[PDB]
């Protein structure tokens, strides 16, 4: 006799993501050598950490210019990977193919004014549950950093992952718990002759930034 | 290098003679066992088909390369699309045996039947070409001398009756493919590419999209 | 090679009580093997015998190489051919036979001729198209080129789907001489070159003795 | 190594299931992301 | 999950000769004892060797009678297992279910005349490629044996397998290489008063007789 | 119970090249002995190396005759296995059943003139990217060899594999990178009374010649 | 042992696939064909 | 050994899957291609 087998219902159809491999039909092929080719990446978050890309401010520019009036808000946007400010970053371009993230997102600020142009800035993370601060003074009570210009043109700041749940969504729907994470607030404290000078800002993934659950959702 | 051209002793120079370097070669694809071991379609007879490898068209890869050997050995696989049941009978069988089911008969199971068959000829090896007759009761074969013209006497010859892997029969056989198993080839013979009209034979080769 | 106006590439082949010597040798070509395979198989039931008296040279004229013969002009000789000596009588006294061939082809003109001959030993030669003549070097061969040599020597074994043959119905080998470059005679060459074969059967074995006509 | 999750070995030889790679003689962006300055460039008070 | 399996096309149909066994349905049965039953055979060629069966000569008789005239040919037939002379032998009855054979076939000759009846006989194997001999003298040049009558009534002779190929066919078609193997020639040299006496002849398989490739071809 | 099994979609159809064997139906057959048969080949490139076959020049001849005029180009053809000059070679006959090759191709040149006929020849490999040289002098700047006649009638030269990619195509389409590899140029430097004499040329596979990727494309 | 050519053991017990044989307490024609006189009964000259 | 690439052994015996070969008592063209003169027959300057 021969081995009896139950061919089971519910199993066997093609699944577009399944853990199995096709049957081979054309053997023995040997490839050209490609060992030590320059520029290999393994993990998309390696390049999301090592290469910051530019944010987008009103007008379709990667910078904010120092204003000279009584309004000290240079920028304010939603801590969302779906923000308009983030929409040209490599980070937002990756995040759209995943439904959840966790961890640190880093902002980089570069002063671009002449040597006789001086300024002092503040970045604050405003968590959800009340309205984002409109003044450096109200913002002082948030997790914040302040710095000024000098030899070193760049300052980098980690936006912290603070939420009730352990993961939050990359997509947004309508303002909820799982999809808005508050605001980031960029203020100018003062300046000395920096009128018109640009501060350009970039974002990169922090050391514990994590994207999980692949999704394809039309989009680019 | 210079050599005596009349000799026939193979002379293989290398690019080292002017400062190059011979590379490594991986020749797994021009190995006789591997290249001969793929199916090739034949035009079937409605019912009785005798299994004869010289039925595969000379232009195909397997027909091209099988005719580039004088003597050969192999086992065989066939895949057959047929109505009814398929009976196979070994080399040497009476053709009326094709109708008796104790001889290997495969019952119809859609879409086709694929069978492993042994070499059954009475000869240690078979030949793609054979300069002689198998019918006895004749007069002796001439010892021809002359130019190429002399070879035109031989055109009405059929390969000996013993040169086959048996025969198969079904009510209708619609498709037949052969596949040589464990092939051995002896004494190379000519292999011809297409002759171009132009300086280079040009063909549409498979290229991207637009 | 070796010396002034003529040469010492000097070979003497012996087959039986017959010898042949050339001073323009170039060597011998061994085809497909260096030895025959087994001579004593199941199909002769131990009844086969060697007949050493047939292993010796016999001679035939092949053709006359002239200036009007073009590339691809051939002369075939199927083997065995008519032999009126002891080899020839074996084919009428025994039903089954096997032997290889030691073949020597001559084209003597002189060193002021030009042109070139390919001599080849082809198995089972039933047909040869013109384009295939470009691949005749696939077969055991040697050239005759006047400026170098006048002799070709090929030594080939018995080959066949069967271990012993019946030569009255099958011819395993054909000697083919082909013109690859046309004969040139210039002011000093031989006006034409006659081509001759000196052939010896080797290792002849016979089995299955026939009645007589008595 | 990608998205495959069978615990038994492939019925076919590796020479058949995949092209074979040859040698002559993560990587860059891993090294690049590891090399990142994570410190502080001031002097830290408190 | 469960074990994935490719149900393959081209495999699975019933084959009448296949190497596989059916599934059992009715267990545990114990047979009556049959150890040491007389007369077992294992190999049909054991009985084809140990038991010679009779040839058939004109008239439907197992013998040739010694003639008394100038014609010395007692019998001449085709070395074929499909010969009419062989058609009532056990050997021809076996051979029809196989497409090829090899090896030795043995002929047995028994003198059946009285004690004052003497004779001398010759059997010769005439190989294909020329016409079979008509006279003992022409036949002398074949592989042959000659014997006479005396105490011992039987003489046995091995017909040799001599062919180009290693196997030859049991069936015949039209005279070819693969299906006719020449002739066997039975001559009478002389006799002394054996007029009318019968020599009966039988055939059995030799020590290396071999049948291969089973075939069913209607027939018996 | 019995072993559960997922019969999988996408697997199981006959493939004409697959790595699997049919089920056997007719056992136990023993072949005639064929050990030590003469002339066995294993690898088609063994015979492509050991047996050079003739090139084809205008007129359907395997040679070029030494011209006697100011044009010193004896032959010029495309380094293509699909060249008309190569079309009767064993090498072109093999190459058509493969889509790519690599490595060395060797040309053999045999002088066929009388003893009082002398000549000096040049073979050059002209790589793609500019027009092939028309004169020995322009050709001097290519990889080239020059030789003359004497005792030894034959000269052999390796055409090098030089391309951007590691493999190139055996078929040709329209002049591109992957299918034309430049030219081979045969020149006559001079001759002394060789008017009308033939140089015959052959080609064989070099030590690292490689054919890969079988293809059947109608053709012979 | 006849015409069977599987290399793995039967899924079913032998008690099920076949009848079982019992004892109480080739063959003849093998012995018979081996016993055959193969010689010569004369005296052999040369 | 040709184009076969299964990693487990055949369910059938080799006596069944293929004809069996017998003895009495690459190859030529391999030996022939290895024997090829690869050198130079002159004397080499520089």
């Amino acid at each position: 006799g021969i081995f009896p087998v139950a061919c089971s219902d519910g199993y066997g159809g093609l699944v577009t993501t399944d853990p199995k491999t096709a049957d081979p039909v054309y053997g023995k092929v040997f490839n050209p050598p490609r060992n030590q080719l320059p520029g290999r990446f393994t993990n998309l978050l390696d390049v999301a950490e090592a290469c910051p890309t530019f944010l987008r401010f009103e007008g379709g520019v990667p910078y904010v210019t120092t204003k000279t009036d009584s309004d000290r808000v240079l920028a304010q946007f939603d801590m969302s990977l779906a923000a308009k400010h983030m929409s040209n970053t490599f980070l937002a371009g990756l995040a759209q193919y995943y439904t959840q993230y966790s961890g640190t997102i880093n902002l980089h600020f570069m002063f671009t004014g002449p040597t006789d142009a001086k300024a002092r800035y503040m970045v604050a993370y405003a968590p959800p549950g009340m309205e984002p601060p409109k003044t450096p003074e109200a913002a002082a009570h948030c997790i914040h950093a302040e710095w000024d210009t000098g030899l070193n043109s760049k300052f980098t700041f980690s936006i912290p992952y603070l939420s009730a749940a352990d993961y939050t969504y990359t997509a947004s729907d309508v303002a909820e718990t799982t999809n808005v994470q508050g605001w980031v607030c960029l203020f100018q404290i003062t300046h000395g002759k920096a009128d018109g000078d640009a501060l350009v800002v970039l974002a990169s993934a922090g050391k514990d930034f994590e994207l999980r659950l692949p999704v394809d959702a039309r989009a680019e | 290098t210079t050599s005596a051209g009349e000799s026939a002793d193979p002379v293989t120079t290398t690019v080292e003679n002017y400062g190059g370097e011979t590379q490594i070669q991986r020749r797994q694809h021009t190995d006789v066992s591997f290249i001969m071991d793929r199916f090739v379609k034949v035009t079937p007879q409605n019912q009785i088909n005798i299994l004869d490898l010289m039925q595969v068209p000379s232009h195909t890869l397997v027909g091209g390369l099988l005719r580039a050997s004088t003597y050969y050995f192999s086992d065989l696989e066939i895949a057959v699309k047929h109505e009814g049941d398929l009976t196979w009978v070994p080399n040497g069988a009476p053709e009326k045996a094709l109708d008796n089911t104790t001889n290997p008969t495969a019952y119809h199971k859609a879409p086709l039947t694929r069978l492993a068959l042994p070499y059954t000829a009475p000869h240690r090896v078979l030949a793609t070409v054979y300069n002689g007759e198998c019918r006895y009761s004749r007069n002796a074969v001439p010892n021809l001398r002359g130019d190429l013209q002399v070879l035109a006497q031989k055109v009405a010859r059929t390969l000996p009756t013993s040169f086959n892997y048996g025969a198969i029969k079904a009510t209708r056989v619609t498709e037949l493919l052969y596949r040589m198993k464990r092939a051995e080839t002896y004494c190379p013979r000519p292999l011809l590419a297409i002759h171009p009209t132009e300086a280079r034979h040009k063909q549409k080769i498979v290229a991207p999209v637009k | 090679e070796e010396t002034t106006l003529l040469e010492d590439r000097i070979l003497t082949t012996r087959n039986g009580h017959t010898t042949s010597t050339t001073q323009s040798s170039v060597g011998v070509t061994y085809g497909y093997a260096t030895a025959e395979d087994f001579v004593s198989g199941p199909n002769t039931s131990g009844l086969e015998t060697r007949v050493v008296q047939a292993e010796r040279f016999f001679k035939t004229h092949l053709f006359d190489w002239v200036t009007s013969d073009s590339f691809g002009r051939c002369h075939l000789l199927e083997l065995p051919t008519d032999h009126k000596g002891v080899y020839g009588s074996l084919t009428d006294s025994y039903a089954y036979m096997r032997n290889g061939w030691d073949v020597e082809v001559t084209a003597v003109g002189n060193q002021f001729n030009g042109g070139c001959l390919l001599v080849a030993m082809v198995p089972e030669l039933c047909s040869i198209q013109k384009r295939e003549l470009y691949q005749l070097t696939l077969f055991p061969h040697q050239f005759i080129n006047p400026r170098t040599n006048m002799t070709a020597h090929i030594t080939v074994p018995f080959v066949g789907v069967n271990r012993y043959d019946q030569y009255k119905v099958h011819k395993p080998w054909t000697l083919v001489v082909m013109v690859v470059a046309p004969l040139t005679v210039n002011t000093e060459g031989a006006p034409q070159i006659k081509v001759y074969a000196n052939i010896a059967p080797t290792n002849v074995h016979v089995a299955g003795e026939f009645p007589s006509k008595e | 190594s990608g998205n495959t999750g069978s615990i038994i070995n492939n019925y076919y030889m590796q020479q058949y299931q995949n092209s074979m790679d040859t040698q002559l003689g993560n990587d860059w962006f891993s090294k690049l992301a590891s090399s990142a300055f994570s410190g502080l460039f001031g002097a830290l008070l408190a």
